[PDB]
């Protein structure tokens, strides 16, 4: 019928290949992790 | 280990078919726990702070 | 909250192997509960830790 499709969309291209684009990366959460953690 | 590996693509294999319930259970909650919050303050001033 | 929560997981269990592979009943949640095994009983057996 059409409302799934706003969420199921923001799954994949949204999510979980913005999701591989992070490990793609890795790198900054080192110390973006730790700014969190200190500053907690 | 006992189903096929996925060193990267079983981490995301597995993080696309049921996102619903974390999605959907972390959701349950935010407003189950948000007449604590609000929509009071008169009979408890604890359901604020809990 | 956590009451809700974790009974949401093997209701929605059935809505996957049932809606994505078809086969209907009382076997679409056997094989299921099986990687939330521990991750339903061994779990506050160290989250009921705090």
């Amino acid at each position: 019928f059409g409302w799934f499709n706003r969420m199921f969309e923001k799954s994949t291209h949204h999510y979980t290949d913005s999701v591989g684009g992070i490990l793609r990366s890795t790198g900054r959460y080192l110390v973006l992790y730790l700014i969190i953690v200190v500053g907690m | 280990d006992k189903e096929g590996k996925g060193l990267i693509e079983a981490t995301l294999d597995a993080v696309r078919m049921r996102l619903r319930p974390i999605l959907m259970t972390s959701l349950a909650f935010i407003l189950g726990v948000m007449p604590l919050v609000i929509s009071t303050g008169a009979g408890s001033g604890a359901q604020n702070a809990v | 909250g956590l009451l809700v929560a974790d009974a949401i997981v093997v209701v929605e269990n059935v809505e996957r192997v049932m809606a994505e592979e078809g086969l209907p009943p009382k076997e679409a949640t056997r094989k299921s509960m099986g990687q939330i095994q521990g991750a339903l009983v061994g779990i506050a057996m160290v989250l009921s830790a705090v």
